[PDB]
């Protein structure tokens, strides 16, 4: 269950718990503020030294 | 029609259309070599329509109380109300029912531009049964045309303005009336009253059409006594206003 | 210039006015909506930064550069002002690689130094950022970028001085290696068993980034 | 200077800010820790557990996601986390088991995604003990 | 080009294109501004505006209007002048230094005089 | 309705309303992009673009201009085609599959021939 | 002959102005809208021809060929200029047989396309 071994950064270690918690509550007391708070549509792309780039992927 | 007017009756005459008349008259005038004015219309062209429309009026009690209504039709060329002929007619009449092709395409039929359409007489000649629910209907629609651009943007709109959009969409959807299908005042009031208060806001903007059908049929079987009282009295007493509201909220509920 | 060409053109300008005039009011709503995400990120920021105050953690004696921007346009001079600040700091250390967050700002620097760019982000200008997204972005900077090795890391964001003026801002991000050499460290009890300095970097890099975007 | 000023804030909402507290109990990596008025300056990493702010009056207890905790020399503890959770009236046993069970099936799914499942198991199990 | 020379033809054309591109974006400028202009477009504007101002020339006959002594420029120097501006060898000099200027040398001269006037 | 049929009128009216809103949002699709449009709007806009291109038809007379063999569509099939497109039954098919095409079957045939 | 090499070319130049006006917004462009934008911008540069300089049919076909296909996409805009003259001189020296077939036949056979195809790619590789 190592997180800093083959898991993710400490930022992600608390992240998984943030969504798990926010999703472990009542569905009635779950404002839309929390919904979009766990939603993201950002993609990253690695570039080279010659303006080159890698295949786009989801964060 | 004046015959009817003079003898103490009521006659409705529709000139469709004055535009064509002027063209005809222009033709005679030019061929006779009379002075040509703006757009090739002789100076007496205005004297023509003014001496026609002024013939219709409302005779006094002593004259016979007779009356002649006029609905002249003018065809503009690309919305150009600034043209010669139209300017003449619009200046003489007592209000316009401006119609736009665009509004027609959207679905709004008849496409009567509320913004431009006006009537100088107004409530003076409108049933009080409908006046009591129409005084406010001009308001909402007015604010709707101002906040119509916001409807194109995301949900980021505040709740205040959003409320207007909810009404306008539905109030505009109610005015859509199929052709050859006139409704009596007894059937208009119930639809306007439910619209103004906002008993349709909860209903989908797609079912507004069938709403009119099923609602009218309801009243004519359970609240027929209310409709008939509005048709005869022509007014809405505090008792009816409450009885009409209760019957509406009941149908909206069961819907 | 015929009556029809002027009537058609005059009509399309009027439409634009309605589109822009409404864009402003709509903007006033997203403005207050970003204040709750701005104050909640500053107050929280002061909580973590308070530690670095009482405990000197300055950097003594390859560099990672991150620029916080959006992807939308029609925002005035925001993609020009920031692209100018990074440009100046780039003249002192050209070797220092850059990882801008925004396809828009990307093209700004992608013309001057298409080499330094080795990673970009897209799809953030939409709504207000959250820690859920911020921590995720900082995560890739440690996996494929390996920011832990870089001696000094710099961040670029726009600090709103007023509703009618902005100021480009820069704030360093001290890494693990810089937490040890901190002159005032002994005053704070700590166990060299749970990689406290190691796990502080991977977290600070997330929050600071979130307070920059928000 | 009497008492200790607490600063419990989140990336979405701030609860306490320069507020005097009698006692606080927040889980640390080394183990469960407590703090009072005057406390030695310690900087520990907070793990997904349960925090409780104490007052002369009945003390409230909220569930924390995780972060860091630092007690400033000037007697000022600062708690930083992501999400927060009220007493119990917020979480539901039924809403937890649904995902909880699905987590064990994530180990069955590809490891890339099962890696995060292992981390969920822990947090979820602790949620059950909060029921008390 | 079969009369004024190949180079003269090319330099002239470049001046037109540059001026033209400024005109085609004029509508945008009054509405949005240069902030909305792209990096490539924003550079052409400034350069363009520099070329336009440079076109002006003090007239000896109109000295009683401009208060500036006439300036007679030869064709040979004029071509080289604009060509040098196109190459981007004077993008540092302020636009004002191109206004009512005779010889290209007078541009750099006038640019230096404006440094002492700045307070 | 009392002439072309009730079904025929409704389908025709829907097509007109779609093409109208499309032309109404022309000021937003260039000034704010396609992303700013709502979920109901984007879905409509895409369709409006498909129907628009679906109105084009190759004539056997102008075969020398388009290079494509004339195509004569029957009214009974025509209405059935747009109807299907108005219901969103072909939101997967590419727009270029509706440009210069006769019957609705050809749309699916074309969309499949391009994929090769 | 020229009918084959340019079929939807006029239609393509229509799309170019469609994309050229839409990229005015100042928004990034994907692979599709930029690909056609790259080619459409060069086709417009290939069409530019000097006065008093009529070009035979055997010299128009080759140029348009390399355009509609996409062999100029990988060339700078200010290069299209000399490219035209250089490419022509190339064929008149080496692949002159082809120019002679296009001229007489006035059409393109399965064989003529093959040779013409290889003659183009071979030149792109040069320099």
């Amino acid at each position: 269950s190592a997180w800093r071994k083959a898991g993710i950064s400490y930022a992600a270690y608390l992240n998984v718990a943030a969504q798990a918690i926010r999703s472990s509550l009542k569905t009635e007391l779950q404002t839309a503020s929390v919904l979009n708070r766990s939603q993201t549509d950002a993609f990253y792309t690695q570039y080279k030294n010659g303006t080159a780039a890698s295949e786009p992927t989801p964060i | 029609g004046e015959w009817f007017r003079d003898n103490g009756k009521h006659a409705l005459i529709v000139y469709d259309d004055l535009s064509k008349q002027a063209v005809a008259y222009r033709q005679l005038s030019l061929l006779l070599r009379r002075p040509p004015g703006r757009e090739a219309y002789p100076g007496d062209v205005f004297y023509l329509h003014s001496r026609l429309l002024e013939r219709a009026a409302k005779l006094s009690e002593k004259e016979g109380s007779g009356s002649l209504t006029a609905l002249p039709v003018i065809e503009t060329q690309g919305g150009d109300v600034s043209a010669y002929i139209p300017t003449n007619v619009i200046s003489i009449t007592d209000g316009q029912i401006f119609l736009e092709a665009e509004l027609f395409y959207k679905g709004i039929r008849p496409a009567i531009n509320v913004g431009l359409s006006v009537s100088r007489v107004g409530s003076a000649a409108q049933v009080k049964a409908l006046k009591q629910v129409a005084g406010s209907l001009k308001l909402f629609l007015a604010q709707y045309r101002e906040v119509a651009a916001f409807a194109q943007f995301g949900s980021d709109l505040d709740a205040s303005t959003k409320q207007t959009l909810v009404r306008g969409e539905r109030l505009t959807q109610l005015l859509k009336q199929n052709q050859y299908s006139p409704l009596a005042t007894e059937e208009q009031v119930p639809l306007i009253y439910a619209g103004v208060n906002g008993h349709l806001d909860g209903i989908e903007l797609s079912r507004i059409g069938e709403f009119e059908s099923s609602f009218l049929s309801y009243l004519k079987s359970n609240h027929n006594e209310l409709l008939t009282e509005i048709r005869e009295k022509g007014e809405l007493s505090k008792e009816l206003l409450a009885s009409l509201k209760s019957a509406t909220e009941s149908f909206v509920a069961t819907f | 210039a015929t009556l029809k060409e002027v009537e058609m053109r005059l009509k399309s300008i009027k439409n634009i006015e309605k589109i822009t005039k409404t864009m402003k009011i709509v903007a006033s709503t997203r403005l207050s909506k970003a204040e709750k995400a701005k104050i909640s990120a500053k107050k929280m920021d002061e909580a973590e930064q308070l530690f670095y105050k009482n405990a000197e953690t300055k950097n003594l004696d390859k560099e990672l550069i991150v620029a916080i921007t959006s992807d939308k346009g029609l925002c005035g001079s925001i993609h020009s002002q920031l692209a100018k600040a990074v440009r100046r700091h780039l003249n002192d250390q050209p070797n220092a690689d850059i990882v801008t967050i925004g396809d828009k700002i990307k093209m700004q620097l992608l013309r001057t130094h298409p080499n330094n760019i080795k990673l970009s982000i897209n799809g953030i200008g939409k709504d207000a950022p959250t820690f859920q997204e911020s921590a995720l972005i900082a995560d890739k900077l440690l996996s494929v970028m390996k920011a832990g090795t870089y001696p000094k890391i710099s961040i670029f964001y726009n600090d709103p001085v007023s509703s009618l003026s902005f100021e480009p801002s820069e704030k360093p991000i001290f890494n693990a290696k810089t937490i040890e050499q901190s002159p005032s460290f002994g005053k704070f009890e700590i166990d060299t068993d749970a990689n406290v300095p190691r796990d502080l970097f991977e977290y600070t890099l997330a929050n600071q980034m979130l307070t920059a975007m928000a | 200077s009497s008492g200790l000023k607490l600063q419990f804030a989140l990336p979405h909402e701030t609860l306490y800010s320069g507020s005097e507290v009698t006692q606080v109990n927040l889980p640390a990596k080394s183990g469960r820790i407590g703090v009072l008025a005057n406390h030695v300056p310690t900087v520990e990493q907070l793990l997904p557990g349960v925090v409780e702010v104490m007052e002369g009056s009945n003390s409230k207890k909220f569930f924390i996601s995780g972060g860091f905790a630092t007690v400033q020399p000037d007697s000022q503890l600062c708690v930083t986390a992501i999400e927060a959770f009220p007493l119990e009236s917020f979480s539901q046993e039924n809403i937890k088991n649904l995902l909880a069970e699905a987590k064990k099936n994530v180990s069955s799914s590809d490891a890339r995604e099962a890696a995060e499942a292992a981390i969920q198991v822990e947090v979820l199990e602790n949620l059950q003990s909060v029921l008390k | 080009a079969a009369v004024v020379g190949q180079e003269h033809y090319d330099v002239a054309s470049k001046v037109q294109e540059t001026l033209q591109t400024y005109k085609s974006l004029q509508d945008i400028i009054a509405i949005l501004g240069m902030d909305e202009l792209s990096e490539q477009d924003k550079l052409t504007v400034e350069r363009a505006r520099k070329i336009q101002r440079f076109l002006s020339q003090p007239f000896a006959v109109a000295e009683v209007f401009t208060g500036i002594p006439g300036k007679l420029v030869r064709l040979k120097d004029t071509v080289a002048s604009f060509k040098a501006v196109l190459e981007g060898k004077y993008d540092n000099i302020p636009e004002h230094a191109f206004y009512m200027v005779g010889g290209i040398e007078d541009v750099v001269a006038k640019a230096e005089k404006l440094a002492a006037e700045a307070n």
